[PDB]
């Protein structure tokens, strides 16, 4: 039966270590900030249920800030092809 | 001054970046011209990898493990 | 001008316990820890986690491993000392997770991972830091944040701790 | 999805500063002093719209500023610069502790001929208030929909009706 | 999730089955638990200093205090029970 | 309580002076004049740049120059 | 030990528990576990047989690594998208693993080895505490999680727990293994309907409270470790005996008795939905829990048949060994069906 | 990478002295091997052992202790911020709080060391 | 070029061991109203050559000792800690400059005693056994006590560079704003080595050293190495934490050699306490540091944690 007390008390407890978002020691933004930002404003009064169903779009957009699974395997396949084009001689621009 | 000088010299790295991904991959298989992958577009921060890359591996030596054991 | 090295040591890690966790003895226990443990070190520092790094370098190098070590020591004497027994499903699972780590370092290309555990993604390429935060360590700070933030966290730890002193003493049987 | 679109190789490529951190900090120091109408104005800018690719423009213009800094410290106090910059290039995290007589002895140069007071430690912080012409952006960054949130329980309630409504038990 | 998370998981899981599959001796039991322990230090340390997420490095920290005082109450359980037999 | 502390000062020296120190070191920090100027210190160092803000439409102060005077000032510090 | 000291420990488990219980944060609540258990090892062994210093260690042991398996699925949440709260885990493994972890933590089929022994090992007081209160963090977690529970796990646990774990018990004639697997079986249901509707889980939990406490309450009055003992009391004095076969039929689920409306409930609630046969497949195991415990209540009658009841035995003076609620939860665990408009009152 | 260059080095020296050690009493210019070694009976030096709970009770402390002092370590950067009642309040709290348990360790049974 | 740097921090220090031990005799000698070694070389200074390629050249002599593994792990790890141990000490400038610094040295500290137990351990007599293990409970009781000190008077530093502390001396010597816990960690410093008052010993005693110094010949000397190298730091870091010099730079070879002789003159009084006083029994050394330090150590700390918000002096973190 998880109580809520701090909230009844009016006191913070673990709120300020909760989420990425909160106010830093010194504030430094976290790598995937900006996307918390929409992913909480998103989400923020629904019930979770739901939640699920209408804010996946944004929610998918911060995980791919977060793992950075699509975008690594983006790289990669630029290296897959620039592999073979070794032997075919596409030079090189850079010094 | 760092800052002005900093954000020009990584739009331009990223911008090189961007022209020979377009001269590599014509061919079939298009993904066309360089895009974001995310679903919303709008500016956000280089990963460092898409950065420094097919860079001749040097510098990202020094630029991505560089700085952890000093100079 | 490999710089794997963080690979490396995740490997290296890796065999510690894999070759380790076999055989009757904890004499040679404290051994495979502390190697995987300095090792451990070794990927944590890699990241840049100094600090962090040095205390898995301090508490648990030293406290814990020395203590283990001692009570080892202590309990147990070794007259033989021998090679003993049951390293054998230990390397045969040195090679099963030498062609299974081979297969994840190997499948690493585009995304490689599991059907068993969660997803993975792989590839030969890492993502790191930038966007220079002027005298800032960016973990030291977080601690500085224990003490000021940390109220409810040190209290419960603490707490857990001088429990920790009268539970085990009473377990030792002052009486 | 979508395609990013970053600016001409020509929009880039405006100037050059190009000096060494050592020199830099101190005669930044001065600028700092001196200069600062267009660069904190930048930073409200990039600050504000945040897309650097936004605004770079204006750090066209605050490049603009430390070239031409740069420039007058070249043809009006010259020696003393050098002096000083290289004292305080022995580093060691280039203390400003180490080398003050040629901090007083160019501050000397330049107020005896040039001007600028130095600003000292009431220099920064005290957080600056700037106008720009451009309008502030707004719904910044991607700023989605809204979640069309759910309605809230509003009425009076009165006594249930026959009680637990269950296989039997009425009230 | 890179490879450097695989393999730690890969060390965790050889630390679990290692846990489970011998009950010869106990403190090679109590070790191995420890061990996992330790990567689980690992992870938390990796991850929160890879997304910079500042205000939570303390995992690390109060994840590894209870590495001890928990352990310690292990060992002295373990005292304990020898002197039953041996 | 004057024989008591005499006693346990005249056997225990070290445990005295160290429960001297700690009491000391738990009271001392509430009445001195001090404490207030190492807060303002503490805030006075900026680590992070001060960012400006829309000016027009706003109530004056702070002022855009750095020399004008209207915003905080720390001199207290330059001279003290 | 002192009897202050007990005092300071058990004030601290139930402080780990509350903690447990209120905090929104993951780190926080394996604190409250890591408390629990560095504070129930003290309350287990208090008087000082190695019986239970070798059980006392057979819950360490399994206690402490579900513990750190915990850690490890909360881990995986921060990897997946992640951020530290209490809510759905955005994970399916992450809650695979903390499923098994929280089934290890109470006891549940695959992990349920250790329950019985150690629920032997360790003296009555500490039967008391293992079997209920500590039952009590598990359960406030999973009503938190639930929504990410992948369903196939926790009902399959559930039905495991109660064939294996019911079923068993069967040539055991020791009290504290008995109770240990009637635990198992509770847990089995409490579990079984965590994912429909919650609230009979919190209830099934109460009154299962209720239970083992009458229970081990009537043990600590008549002290008694096996059948054997119950009958000798049953020659002693009558009372508090029927009170442990009314008990123990209430922990079957006997109609009439308040035992019989959990069973009851979760059975409208489950069956309102479309599985009818898993029920029934309970009802079946439950049926064999019951007529177990009836061979326990052939273990009395009057004009008995030769049990061997001795002598000494009858005595002139009360016993004045202190007994702190006994009436008013034997009372409130026998003749509470005829309430239950109350249920909601719960939840 | 410079750091391990001397951990490099500085593992080197050591094997390399290590190894002359070893080698140069059996490189040397006569070796010769006779007397019998007994392991043999258990009162040569002490005898048997039954390990004291003493020494095992100063490692554990030596735990809990250690415990306190790094939860303690970090404390040089937390003395600056912008909340120093709170600072004072659980650096004196947390330390005192070691010394609680010091205090009632002291009180106890516990130490006291001729036994 | 760096490799340079390496051999030049290394070599010397094992130059410095070998005479150190001369200085060690002499100093000794003529404390004891006696003359050292005149005999081998002019004044003594071939001592140590006979000390050294002798003490190698005798045969390994004993026992088998049941670990392969252990027996030359120990001597690899002692050394190879005593020598990384040298790495950070600040000297006009560090040669590994470290953020943390201070606390990486207790680190490394705190896992020198590995080489006790394993030592210690692998002697497969059981009595060099117990021996090692309580010398491990000295040595780590000693290890609780140090880090507190290093973590109080640290926070006049205001970080861990070890740099910073050369320039906090600049005014005033550190032992001035604390004498009493600099006292106590002087002390502190005998502990680890056991130095007189705390070494054990000869004759009747627990005869830790018996097998301990006996045993492993040329290892022997190796043991023998980490510990005198390692005396020689705790000098060094004494000599930089609680006192210094003024370093003016374009001439650091000045700071250099103020600092050795310091540091010098703190070893020589070393090796002069180890003439001068007996020796504590045991428990009254273990339970002498619970008694007493430890307490004090608590109270000296809480007070350097209140005080500098106190005077409203708390350190500069860069
Ligand atoms: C200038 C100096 C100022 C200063 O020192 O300030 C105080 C300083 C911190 O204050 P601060 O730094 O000025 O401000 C901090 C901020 O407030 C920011 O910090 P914060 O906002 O996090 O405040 C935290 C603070 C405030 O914490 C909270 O507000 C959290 C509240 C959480 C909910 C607690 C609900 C408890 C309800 C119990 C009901 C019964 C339970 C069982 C029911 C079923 C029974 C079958 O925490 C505490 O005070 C510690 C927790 C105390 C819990 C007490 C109850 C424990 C459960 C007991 C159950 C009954 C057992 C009886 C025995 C049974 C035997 C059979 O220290 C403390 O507050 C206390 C620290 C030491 C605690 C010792 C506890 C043990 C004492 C001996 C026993
Ligand atoms: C135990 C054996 C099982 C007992 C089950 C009792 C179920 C009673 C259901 C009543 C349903 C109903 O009409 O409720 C609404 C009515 C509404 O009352 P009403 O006044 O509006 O109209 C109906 C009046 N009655 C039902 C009393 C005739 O309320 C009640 O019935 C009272 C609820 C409280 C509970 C009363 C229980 C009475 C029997 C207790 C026997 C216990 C025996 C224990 C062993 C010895
Ligand atoms: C939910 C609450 C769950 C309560 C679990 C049990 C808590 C008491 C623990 C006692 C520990 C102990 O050693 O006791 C031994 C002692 C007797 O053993 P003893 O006397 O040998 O040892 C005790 C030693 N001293 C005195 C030093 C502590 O007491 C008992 O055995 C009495 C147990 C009473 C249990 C009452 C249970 C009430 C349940 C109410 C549920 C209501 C839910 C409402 C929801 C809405
Ligand atoms: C000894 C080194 C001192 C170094 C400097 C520090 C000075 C202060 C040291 C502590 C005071 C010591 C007084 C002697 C008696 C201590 C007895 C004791 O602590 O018993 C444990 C006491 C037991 O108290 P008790 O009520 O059971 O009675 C004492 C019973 N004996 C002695 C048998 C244990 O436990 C507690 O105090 C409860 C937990 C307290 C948690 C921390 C609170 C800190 C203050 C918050 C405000
Ligand atoms: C469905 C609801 C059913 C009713 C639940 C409420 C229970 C209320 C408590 C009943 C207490 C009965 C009692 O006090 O019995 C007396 C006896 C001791 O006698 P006493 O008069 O105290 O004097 C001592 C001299 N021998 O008492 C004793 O020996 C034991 C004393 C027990 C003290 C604790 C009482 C707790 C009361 C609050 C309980 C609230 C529960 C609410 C939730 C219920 C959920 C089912
Ligand atoms: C069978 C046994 C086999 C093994 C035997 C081993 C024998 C020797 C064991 C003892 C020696 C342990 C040495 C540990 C070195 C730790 C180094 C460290 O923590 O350095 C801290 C430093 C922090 O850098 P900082 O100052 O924050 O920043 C610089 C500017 N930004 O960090 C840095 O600057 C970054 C440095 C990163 C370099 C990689 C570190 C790898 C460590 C691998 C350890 C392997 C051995 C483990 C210990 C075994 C103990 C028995």
């Amino acid at each position: 039966p998880f109580f809520d007390v701090q909230k009844k008390l009016g006191v913070d407890l673990d709120h300020w270590m909760t989420i990425q978002s909160a106010e830093q020691p010194h504030r430094i933004p976290a790598r995937c900030h900006a996307f918390e930002k929409e992913w909480i404003e998103c989400a923020h009064g629904i019930g979770s249920i739901r939640a699920e169903k209408e804010c996946k779009i944004e929610f998918e957009d911060f995980r791919e800030c977060l793992l950075r699974q699509k975008t690594m395997k983006r790289l990669n396949a630029i290296k897959r092809q620039r592999d073979k084009l070794i032997k075919e001689g596409k030079y090189t621009p850079p010094p | 001054l760092l800052q002005a000088e900093k954000d020009r010299r990584v739009l331009q790295m990223l911008r090189e970046n961007l022209e020979e991904e377009a001269t590599i991959m014509k061919d079939v298989p298009g993904w066309k011209v360089g895009e974001s992958v995310f679903h919303t577009t709008r500016w956000v921060t280089p990963m460092m990898g898409e950065l420094y890359g097919l860079r001749t591996g040097e510098e990202i030596l020094s630029s991505t493990y560089g700085f952890i054991w000093y100079t | 001008m490999m710089t794997y090295i963080v690979f490396i040591l995740s490997i290296i890690f890796v065999m510690g316990f894999v070759g380790f966790s076999s055989k009757p003895s904890p004499i040679y226990g404290g051994l495979g820890l502390i190697v995987s443990g300095g090792v451990g070190c070794g990927i944590v520092l890699n990241f840049g986690g100094s600090f962090l790094g040095l205390m898995v370098f301090l508490i648990y190098l030293g406290g814990m491993m020395v203590v283990f070590g001692y009570t080892t020591a202590m309990a147990t004497e070794q007259y033989p000392e021998v090679w003993v027994s049951n390293k054998v499903v230990l390397g045969t699972f040195i090679t099963g997770l030498l062609m299974e780590f081979l297969m994840v370092y190997y499948v690493l290309k585009d995304k490689e991972v599991e059907i068993v555990f969660k997803f993975n993604g792989m590839g030969d390429w890492v993502i790191y830091d930038t966007g220079d935060s002027g005298f800032f360590s960016e973990e030291a700070m977080g601690i500085a944040a224990l003490y000021s933030y940390g109220t409810w966290l040190v209290i419960v730890t603490g707490w857990s701790l001088l429990i920790g002193v009268v539970v085990i003493m009473e377990i030792t049987r002052g009486n | 999805p979508g395609i990013v679109e970053l600016p001409s190789l020509e929009d880039l490529k405006v100037q050059e500063v190009k000096v060494s951190s050592s020199v830099l900090k101190a005669a930044a120091h001065h600028y700092g002093a001196q200069c600062d109408k267009p660069n904190k104005e930048f930073m409200l800018c990039r600050w504000e719209e945040k897309d650097p690719r936004r605004c770079l423009e204006e750090g066209k213009l605050v490049n603009q500023c430390a070239l031409e800094f740069f420039r007058q410290i070249k043809r009006h106090c010259a020696e003393p610069f050098t002096e000083y910059w290289t004292c305080i290039d022995y580093s060691g995290l280039q203390l400003f502790r180490r080398c003050r007589k040629e901090q007083a002895q160019f501050d000397k140069c330049v107020l005896d001929k040039l001007g600028w007071v130095r600003p000292d430690l009431g220099e920064l912080s005290k957080v600056t208030k700037v106008k720009t012409d451009r309008p502030l952006p707004e719904n910044p960054y991607h700023s989605r929909a809204r979640p069309e949130p759910n309605p809230e329980v509003e009425g009076d309630l009165k006594p249930a009706r026959h009680g637990s409504r269950l296989f039997f038990w009425t009230m | 999730m890179s490879l450097v998370y695989m393999n730690i998981m890969m060390a965790f899981t050889v630390s679990l089955t290692g846990l489970l599959m011998y009950r010869s001796h106990l403190m090679s039991s109590l070790l191995c638990l420890e061990g996992m322990m330790l990567s689980l230090f690992i992870l938390a340390t990796l991850m929160i200093l890879n997304s910079h997420f500042t205000l939570a490095s303390m995992m690390p920290i109060i994840l590894l205090v209870f590495a001890a005082c928990e352990a310690a109450l292990g060992l002295s359980l373990l005292v304990m029970v020898s002197n039953t037999y041996g | 309580v004057a024989a008591f502390l005499k006693n346990v000062w005249a056997k225990e020296p070290v445990l005295v002076a160290s429960f001297a120190i700690a009491g000391l070191a738990v009271i001392l920090p509430t009445l001195s004049p001090y404490t207030k100027y190492s807060l303002m210190i503490n805030r006075a160092t900026p680590y992070n740049y001060p960012v400006p803000l829309r000016d027009d439409g706003n109530m004056p102060d702070v002022p855009s120059h750095p020399q004008d005077p209207q915003g905080p000032s720390l001199e207290w510090l330059k001279r003290l | 030990m002192n009897p202050i000291i007990l005092i300071i420990i058990l004030m601290t488990v139930m402080l780990g528990t509350i903690i447990v219980m209120i905090s929104t944060h993951w780190l926080l609540i394996w604190i409250g576990f890591e408390m629990n258990m560095l504070a129930i090892i003290p309350i287990m062994m208090k008087k000082h047989n190695p019986r239970a210093t070798e059980a006392s260690t057979k819950y360490f042991l399994t206690q402490s690594t579900a513990s750190m398996l915990l850690m490890m699925a909360i881990i995986i949440n921060l990897m997946f998208s992640g951020q530290w709260t209490v809510m759905k885990l955005f994970n399916p493994m992450a809650s695979m693993l903390m499923t098994m972890a929280l089934a290890m933590k109470l006891g549940m089929a695959p992990f349920h080895f250790w329950v019985p022994e150690v629920t032997q090992g360790i003296p009555l007081s500490s039967g008391l505490i293992l079997l209920t209160w500590q039952k009590l963090a598990p359960m406030s977690v999973l009503y938190q999680i639930l929504p990410s529970i992948n369903l196939d796990l926790i009902l399959t646990l559930s039905i495991l727990s109660i064939t294996i774990g019911g079923w068993g018990g069967l040539n055991q004639t020791q009290l504290r293994k008995i109770m240990a697997y009637s635990s198992i079986a509770h847990m089995g249901w409490m579990t079984a309907v965590l994912l429909y509707n919650p609230t009979m889980t919190l209830l099934n939990l109460i009154i299962y409270i209720i239970m083992t406490s009458t229970m081990f309450t009537l043990f600590m009055a008549n002290s008694t470790t096996t059948t054997l003992s119950l009958s000798h009391t049953w020659n002693k004095a009558p009372i508090m005996t029927i009170l442990v076969l009314i008990t123990l039929l209430s922990m079957g689920g006997l109609p009439p008795l308040s035992g019989f409306m959990p069973k009851w409930m979760i059975i409208q609630e489950m069956t309102k939905n479309d599985s009818i046969i898993l029920p029934t497949l309970m009802a079946i195991t439950a049926l064999l829990n019951l007529y177990f415990y009836m061979r326990l209540t052939y273990s009395t009658a009057l004009t008995m048949f030769p049990s061997t009841n001795n002598m000494k035995m009858k005595w002139q003076f009360p016993t004045t060994k202190r007994m702190t609620l006994l009436p008013t939860m034997t009372v409130l665990s026998t003749m509470l069906l005829p309430l239950t408009p109350i249920l909601s009152i719960l939840e | 990478m410079n750091l391990m260059i001397t951990l490099l080095t500085n593992f080197t020296l050591a094997t390399l002295l290590v190894t002359i050690a070893f080698w140069l009493p059996q490189l040397n210019v006569y070796s010769e091997k006779t007397s019998p070694y007994e392991c043999g009976f258990d009162p040569m030096g002490s005898a048997r052992l039954p390990f004291s709970m003493k020494f095992f009770l100063v490692a554990i402390t030596f735990l809990l202790f250690d415990l306190e002092i790094a939860l303690l370590l970090p404390l040089p950067w937390a003395s600056q911020t912008t909340n120093l009642n709170t600072m004072l309040t659980m650096a004196l709290l947390l330390i005192f709080l070691l010394a609680v348990s010091l205090a009632y360790e002291w009180t106890q049974k516990g130490l006291e060391w001729t036994e | 070029m760096f490799m340079i740097n390496v051999l030049t921090l290394i070599i010397p220090i094992l130059l410095a061991v070998a005479f150190l031990t001369l200085v060690e005799r002499k100093v000794l000698g003529y404390m004891q109203f006696r003359k050292g070694p005149n005999v081998v070389g002019p004044y003594g200074l071939l001592q140590p050559i006979a000390d050294a390629i002798k003490l190698f050249i005798k045969e390994p002599l004993r026992p088998a000792t049941s670990s392969i593994s252990m027996f030359i792990l120990a001597p690899i790890l002692a050394l190879t800690l005593a020598l990384t141990m040298w790495i950070p000490l600040p000297m006009p400038y560090p040669l590994i400059n470290m953020n943390l610094g201070v606390l990486f040295m207790l680190a490394m500290s705190s896992l020198a005693v590995y080489s006790i137990l394993w030592s210690g351990w692998a002697s497969n007599s059981k009595y060099a056994l117990i021996g090692a293990l309580r010398a491990v409970a000295q040595t780590i009781s000693y290890e609780v006590t140090l880090a507190i000190i290093l973590l109080s008077v640290l926070l006049m530093n205001g970080s861990f560079t070890l740099s910073t502390l050369i320039i906090t001396q600049e005014q005033v010597w550190l032992i001035f704003p604390a004498w009493p816990l600099a006292m106590m960690w002087f002390i502190s410093t005998l502990a680890e080595t056991n130095r007189a008052p705390f070494d054990l010993t000869e004759g009747e005693s627990e005869l830790v050293s018996g097998f301990n110094v006996e045993y492993a010949a040329g290892p022997f000397a190796l043991f023998f190495m980490a510990e005198y190298a390692n005396i020689i730091m705790m000098n060094i870091f004494t000599t930089t934490l609680f006192l210094g010099a003024f370093h003016n730079p374009y001439m650091p070879e000045l700071y250099t050699i103020n600092f050795t002789i310091k540091s010098l003159l703190l070893s020589i009084t070393f090796l002069w306490i180890r003439a001068s006083y007996p020796r504590f029994r045991y428990d009254q050394l273990m339970h002498l540091l619970w008694k007493n330090f430890l307490p004090l150590t608590l109270a000296l700390c809480m007070w350097h944690v209140s005080l500098p918000i106190l005077l409203s002096s708390i350190p500069p973190q860069t």
